[PDB]
């Protein structure tokens, strides 16, 4: 956590922001992670 | 004598000592400076020629002696 802020904090420059931390303009496609109980009996975790 | 001709020629040669290295070592910088970043390009360019012009101007000084010697 740190040192994503010690190291981020160097790299501001746009043109060096690329790769996983480029903030793209027009975003048009989204995934989403989900993680669910591999069993039941939970409740309303579930469908929460 | 000839001893003019010498002068005529070490102007030249031993002008061009200097300022040879200097123009490399310029443009070798700057191509890595763009090749790490290359949005800086536009920038560090007039830079590498506002510079690169003051290693050349020994080098006409050399030049420049190297035609007075010779009239």
């Amino acid at each position: 956590r740190e040192v994503m802020a010690n190291l981020t904090a160097r790299v501001v420059g746009a043109a060096r922001r690329g790769t996983l931390l480029e903030k793209r303009e027009t975003v048009k496609s989204v995934a989403l992670l989900v993680v669910t109980p591999d069993r039941g009996l939970c409740g309303s975790l579930v469908a929460n | 004598e000839g001893l003019n001709l010498v002068a005529t020629a070490l102007a030249v040669g031993l002008g061009a000592i200097g300022p040879g290295v200097g123009i490399g070592i310029i443009v070798s910088g700057a191509v890595q400076a763009i090749g790490r970043n290359p949005e800086i390009e536009n920038r560090v360019v007039t830079y590498m020629f506002i510079g690169i012009a003051f290693t050349e101007a020994l080098a006409i000084f050399g030049l420049v002696i190297a035609f007075l010697i010779g009239f």
